[PDB]
């Protein structure tokens, strides 16, 4: 068994990690106080959920998690939520001021003063590790921690676990949700200074997350806890290769292997399907067929583009609940006579499948109706590319004008840093292109 | 439309179906960077507290 | 994160003082300092504007300033006068006779030491100071000229601190001397360099809406404070109470201020007060956005919108409030710049002002303030012109120079504004 | 009131569709770049689909199919009719091409050229691209060398079709002609085939011998405007209506339009618009699309109608822009912005 370790960053990072943790413990059966009635074995074990848990001679099970956050407010919640007992207080760290939405304060003048003890209090995690695989990071594009200290932690995460993988899930910045108008700085800024030190990044576009919330939860102005009850779900369905017994996707290093041809396009697409609201009392449930057709419709993604008018390298397919192969190959063959799916040349066309039988678990009392079968497709496809046009773009109008500047190049920036970054995002995207059209 | 590897536990199984076949900066170097940024800010405020005093 | 308040002069300890009056009974704090409200909410960001204090008593973080001491024997006598900490009164009794060289140079030089002794000790009990801000007018000499002295001195000591500032701007229609332009432009110069975040309140604009609007036939300073009041209340809404907004002075700055000198905003109010028809959202969000609401006499179709800022106070739909704010967007899109996308944030308070059920607090960072700046600097030319009224600075120690040069600043800041007025995408 | 944005500024039609939906009261233009429009009057190359549909509280509408490239240029024609079990390397209403660069199929179209070099039969064929601007660097020849000799004489890739020898040509004259229909297609993929088509005419008489002289052969109405002395004495613009031509096939021929020819057109815009619809169908997508197309018929002497080509970005005829605009406006602009008989037919699927 080989252990990972989970890393929260900002406000966004830090309430999407507590959600995810939730639902951790509602499927492993962890109680609040972080006793596990069904582990047998006290104190110890290398069983496939103690990779996300660690165990205390007590038979407490404790996430293998830092949160970090440079302001308090949202991490004291953590101190006094219900699994409030699930962590110790050298896994939460606070600062006093946060980056004020600004990456130059979160990378450079506050992320000095602190990646240094961020680094000490992963490092007594990984000494409590056997084999460590690497790291899970959560975090905001467009906060100043999210984006500033984010990228300056992956940097040195590479120098000082240079053989480990490291996989992000990234929020992506929708104005719906309130917004600086700077996120488009900080988004482009932090990606090309991760984009080397990240294996495979999973993006969430809120937008993506609203609507769904919306349309298919049936909630008129959806709250952070609606969406990130929803976006821990997905990540769930993700990670379960990680903490359930399986042979698919059991290693971080799988993820590249079966995700990513090429470094730098290392970003999936996730589509999941169902969503159903949990006031509607019964709903027809929906079979294996209708729910694997529901991972090619553009209102089911985590991030709204047109798979159709691009190319895929990579596609897996990661069940849970009443699922047989038989009917999962019988959806996938009507599916691609129905469908425009093209695969790059240079790629098989194919689908990796996972099942797990254990059907999803839903929050008590949350917005998600109990269903007795979802899948999470992570598709590597050209069209999420479209993501980068529009950010890029934005970039482009504000920096035209040098609007905002300023509030970077007062915290030690220079300007060099905007054009040079900018410039691997041009490169990202004919990177994209090549690939994806002819 | 084959089926490939195809893996089976109690809670669930594995398995690949084919369509069709087929046709880093050191810490110096941050640490540098880093306090580079800190001496563009302290001559900035160097600069203000100049002014501030004529 | 704790804020300082300071108010300077005549007008800056009338219009703070009833600021006080207004958060305190939001707050649910008596005049005494004791807290006797029904709301948690109501002290969950107490600390941001209060020291807490023996036996839970709540008393302002607030400095009071002035050259003479007859305002602040008002204050202190004031409905409210007892609850400010009596060593946070600082004051001379010479005045500054509505001189920005006595406030900035002469009178103010000799007591702004004093403040600053105040100010640090306030400091000093900060767990995490997050900035100051100042209520003062910018046509007198103490809040103008020693207001301005103290923003120096203060930026000077707390040189990483955001400095905000509520700055009455003269007008002739209700006016105290003649030389409150000469006042007013040295003014503006020290705020376009040592301020964060200036919310330009006209005295003129504050005028016509109580004549034109309010119905009341001879407004007093008391009226035209009552919207003030209202208005800084507005402003600082979203920093006084626990709400879904997780941001502080900077981050406020950060999102508003895409420019270092163009931090000069055009404040609003709706309803306008002075009634039980509950008001609508699509009313709120469309007088919020009439020029008729706006405390800055500048009409918003002249120019263009860099940033704008609505703060709902009320309980509401906030479906609708998205609506209502997306649909006025969609529908005058030209005034809003297009090289900063999604220039227009919204919050809301579950808790609205005392009186209304429901308020709507509109802060915009126009183009079109440079009307306002354009106005001050035409009345400083015509005397200027003549070198009339200077020998009362001049006798003070300063030169014609130092009036060139501001006014040349000033004319600078105005053609700044209408750089980005005509910028496209 | 409703927003719109013109960015193709060279478009006769949509200039027209802009001024009409002024003219209603109902709408406002914005500048190019003001992203908050409902609809968009798109460029015709590089029109940023990524970017529509991600405005909060607006319904966005283009007036461009992402996609329906693969149907209007003619290299992708020929490999979305041969590759696509719909239409079928076996599919009576295309004439037999070839696409050939200087994925190949260089031989491939040798060799039945070297069958019909078998049968020593009408062995005639017609080289052309995309990038050929009003009827520049066609080129009709009947050996097959001195055609790829033509190929590979220049850089962009070509497609080589069998000439319709036998073309039906009207009289007075000896007359060939192709015709033109208009097709829009709504958010929804209603396909409406506009009531009034053209004839492009040639006013010179068809002559099978020489195929150097390119007039009597190629139909296109700069061409006839251009290097045609004799032309419009027949009609005017050398453009034959729907009326006229219905009337000289029933005086001639003993036949209707609708029945000889409009049966064979409707068939195949229907079959060539369903074909792709699963990969450029807007309706579960985050913005809407509408297009107008134009589809280019040749019709032998059999009345058989064969399609040559279909235009993404068409002009009008100056008699029918009008109609044909106000019909835009109301099927697929106000049909999804509402205000305050049809002349189109519509192809049921
Ligand atoms: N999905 C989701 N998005 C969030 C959440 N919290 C904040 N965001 C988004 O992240 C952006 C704001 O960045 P934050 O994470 O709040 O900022 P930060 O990382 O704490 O860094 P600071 O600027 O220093 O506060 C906006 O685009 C929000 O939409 C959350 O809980 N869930
Ligand atoms: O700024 C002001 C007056 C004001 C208040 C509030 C807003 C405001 C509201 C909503 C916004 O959108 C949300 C951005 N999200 C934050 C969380 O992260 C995600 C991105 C942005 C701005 C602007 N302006 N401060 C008071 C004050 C003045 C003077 C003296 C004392 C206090
Ligand atoms: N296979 C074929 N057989 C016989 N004649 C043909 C032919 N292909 C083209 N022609 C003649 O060539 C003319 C059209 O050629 P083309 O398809 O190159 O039009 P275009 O696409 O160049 C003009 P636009 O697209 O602007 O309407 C036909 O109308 C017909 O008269
Ligand atoms: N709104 C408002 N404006 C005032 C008030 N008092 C004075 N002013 C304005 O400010 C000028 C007088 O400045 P003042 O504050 O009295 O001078 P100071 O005491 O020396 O700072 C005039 O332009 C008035 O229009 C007041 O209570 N409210
Ligand atoms: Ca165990
Ligand atoms: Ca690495
Ligand atoms: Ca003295
Ligand atoms: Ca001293
Ligand atoms: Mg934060
Ligand atoms: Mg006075
Ligand atoms: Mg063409």
């Amino acid at each position: 068994m080989r252990e990972c370790i989970s890393i929260h960053v900002g406000q966004a990072g830090v309430q999407i990690g507590n959600a995810c943790w939730e639902l951790y413990c509602l499927e492993h059966g962890i109680q609040p106080d972080g006793q596990m009635p069904s582990d047998k074995t006290i104190g110890g074990g290398d069983d496939s959920f103690n990779t996300f848990f660690s165990e205390t001679g007590a038979g407490k099970h404790v996430p293998r998690a830092v949160f970090v956050d440079l302001e308090p407010t949202v991490i004291d919640e953590v101190r006094t939520g219900t699994y409030r007992q699930l962590f110790h207080p050298e896994q939460l760290i606070t600062g006093k001021e946060d980056a004020a939405n600004n990456y130059a304060r979160g990378h450079y003048t506050i992320g000095k003063e602190i990646i240094d003890l961020v680094l000490d209090r992963i490092r007594k995690l990984a000494d409590q590790c056997t084999g460590l695989q690497g790291f899970l990071v959560f975090h905001s594009f467009g906060g100043g921690t999210g984006s500033g200290f984010t990228s300056l932690l992956m940097e040195r995460l590479s120098v000082d676990y240079g053989k480990k993988s490291k996989l992000e899930f990234s929020i992506y910045p929708a104005p719906q949700v309130s917004t600086a108008v700077v996120e488009p700085y900080n988004s482009i800024l932090t990606t090309h200074t991760t984009l080397e030190h990240s294996d495979c990044a999973f993006m969430v576009d809120n937008e993506a997350i609203y609507d769904i919330c919306r349309r298919n939860l049936d909630i008129e102005r959806p709250t952070y806890t609606n969406l990130n009850r929803l976006i821990s779900q997905i990540v769930s369905s993700i990670t379960a290769s990680l903490r359930f017994d399986g042979a698919l996707n059991v290693d971080l290093t799988e993820f590249q292997t079966n995700l990513v041809p090429y470094p730098r396009i290392h970003f999936p697409l996730a589509t999941y399907a169902p969503v159903i609201s949990a006031e509607k009392a019964y709903h027809e449930q929906l079979s294996v067929a209708e729910i694997t057709n529901a991972c090619f419709e553009p209102a089911n993604q985590m991030v709204k583009c047109d798979p159709r008018h691009g190319k895929y390298m990579a596609c897996c397919l990661l069940y849970r609940g009443d699922v047989v192969p038989k009917d999962v190959n019988a959806a996938i063959a009507t599916i691609k006579t129905k469908r425009s799916i093209q695969f790059v040349d240079w790629c098989p066309t194919g689908f990796k499948v996972g099942i797990n039988y254990q059907p999803p678990t839903v929050v008590p009392g949350g917005d998600l109706a109990k269903v007795q079968r979802a899948v999470c497709m992570l598709s590597n496809t050209t069209a999420i590319a479209e993501a980068w046009a529009r950010l890029d773009h934005k970039f482009d109008l504000m920096y035209a004008k040098r609007a905002f500047v300023h509030w970077y190049v007062g915290e030690g920036m220079e300007e060099g840093e905007f054009s040079e970054a900018r410039e691997d995002m041009a490169a990202l995207e004919k990177d994209y292109e090549e690939v994806g059209v002819d | 439309m084959e089926v490939i590897e195809l893996n089976k536990c109690t809670s669930g199984q594995s398995f690949e179906v084919i369509l069709k076949p087929p046709s880093d900066p050191s810490l110096e170097e941050i640490q540098k960077k880093l306090e580079a940024a800190e001496e563009r800010r302290k001559y900035q405020e160097a600069e203000l507290l100049k002014h501030l005093a004529e | 994160r704790e804020i300082v308040h300071i108010q300077a002069g005549q007008c800056g300890n009338q219009i703070g003082a009833k600021f006080w009056e207004v958060i305190s009974d939001e707050h649910g704090i008596d005049p005494t300092g004791s807290y006797h409200g029904d709301s948690d909410l109501q002290l969950e960001r107490i600390n941001v504007y209060y020291n807490e204090a023996t036996g839970n008593k709540y008393v302002p973080r607030a400095i009071l300033v002035d050259l003479e001491p007859g305002t602040m024997d008002s204050v202190r006598s004031g409905p409210f006068g007892q609850i400010f900490r009596p060593d946070n009164f600082v004051f001379g009794q010479s005045g500054a006779g509505n001189n920005w060289a006595k406030g900035h140079y002469t009178e103010g030089a000799e007591l702004v030491d004093s403040v600053l002794d105040v100010v640090r000790k306030e400091s000093e009990s900060c767990d995490c100071l997050q900035g100051f801000q100042l209520t003062h007018s910018l046509g007198g000499g103490t809040g103008s000229g020693m207001g301005t002295l103290l923003i120096s001195k203060i930026r000077e000591e707390y040189p990483d601190r955001i400095m905000n500032t509520f700055s009455v701007m003269p007008s002739p229609k209700v006016s105290d001397t003649v030389v409150e332009p000469y006042n007013a432009t040295l003014s503006v110069h020290q705020l376009v360099e040592n301020t964060d975040e200036t919310y330009c309140i006209d005295n003129e604009a504050l005028y016509d809406i109580c004549f034109r609007t309010l119905k009341l036939t001879t407004p007093t300073y008391g009226d035209l404070n009552h919207l003030v009041s209202a208005t800084m209340s507005g402003v600082t809404t979203c920093l006084r109470f626990p709400g879904q907004l997780n941001a502080d002075l900077r981050k406020l700055a950060v999102n508003m201020v895409p420019f270092p000198r163009l931090h000069f905003f055009m404040p609003g109010f709706a309803p306008l007060t002075s009634q039980y028809r509950a008001l609508t959202v699509p009313e709120l969000t469309q007088q919020m956005f009439d020029s008729k609401n706006m405390m800055a006499a500048c009409d918003p179709r002249h120019g263009r919108y860099l940033t704008v800022a609505a703060i709902f106070r009320g309980r509401m739909s906030m479906k609708e409030v998205d609506e209502q704010m997306l649909n006025v967007q969609n529908k005058n899109s030209s005034y809003f710049v297009e090289w900063i996308p999604n220039n227009v944030k919204t919050a809301v308070c579950d808790i609205p002002p005392r009186g209304l059920k429901m308020s709507a607090t509109f802060i915009g960072n126009s183009t079109a303030i440079q009307e306002l700046f354009k106005r001050i600097s035409e009345q400083f030319t015509a005397m200027f012109r003549r070198k009339a009224f200077l020998h009362w600075y001049t006798g003070e120690g300063m030169d014609e120079m130092e009036f060139t040069e501001a006014e040349s600043n000033m004319n600078d800041l105005v053609s700044e504004y209408q750089q980005y007025q005509d910028a496209t995408a | 009131m409703y927003t719109f944005v013109v960015r193709d500024e060279n478009s006769s039609v949509y200039a027209e569709v802009s001024r009409l939906l002024l003219a209603t009261g109902q709408w406002k233009r914005l500048r190019k770049d003001n992203p908050r429009f409902n609809l968009m009057l798109g460029e015709r190359n590089r029109l940023p689909f990524g970017r529509l549909g991600h405005e909060p509280g607006l319904v966005q509408l283009v007036n461009y199919y992402r996609g329906a490239d693969k149907l209007c240029r003619k290299a992708s024609l020929v490999k979305l009719i041969k590759t696509s079990p719909e239409l079928s390397e076996s599919c009576t209403w295309f004439p037999e091409s070839y696409v050939i660069y200087p994925t190949d199929e260089r031989e491939v179209f040798l060799a039945a050229y070297n069958r019909r070099r078998e049968g020593r039969e009408g062995n005639v064929w017609i080289a052309k691209s995309s990038a050929g601007a009003k009827g520049e660097g066609i080129l009709i020849s009947s050996e097959a060398s001195e055609l790829l000799d033509f190929i590979d004489e220049q850089g962009q890739v070509h497609v080589i079709q069998k000439y319709l020898e036998k073309p039906l040509l009207l009289e007075p004259g000896h007359r060939k002609f192709d015709i033109r229909s208009w097709v829009l297609v709504d958010h929804l993929y209603n396909i409406y085939l506009y009531r009034e088509g053209v004839l492009r005419t040639s006013s010179e008489p068809y002559n099978s011998a020489n195929f150097q002289d390119k007039t009597c052969h190629l139909t296109n109405h700069c061409i006839q405007k251009e290097y045609s002395k004799n032309y419009g004495r027949y009609e005017e613009g050398n453009e034959m209506f729907f009326e006229e031509f219905n009337q000289y096939l029933m005086d001639a021929l003993n036949t209707t339009l609708e029945n000889s020819i409009l049966l064979q057109i409707k068939h195949i815009i229907r079959s060539c618009l369903m074909c792709i619809e699963p990969a450029i169908s807007t309706k579960h997508l985050h913005y809407q699309s509408f297009q107008l197309f134009g589809f280019d018929f040749m019709v032998d002497e059999e009345l058989k109608v064969w399609l040559i080509e279909v235009n993404g970005a068409p002009a009008c005829a100056q008699k029918l822009y009008a109609e044909l605009c106000q019909g835009i406006v109301d099927v697929a602009i106000s049909s999804v912005f509402p205000l305050a008989t049809s002349i189109f037919i519509k192809l049921h699927h």
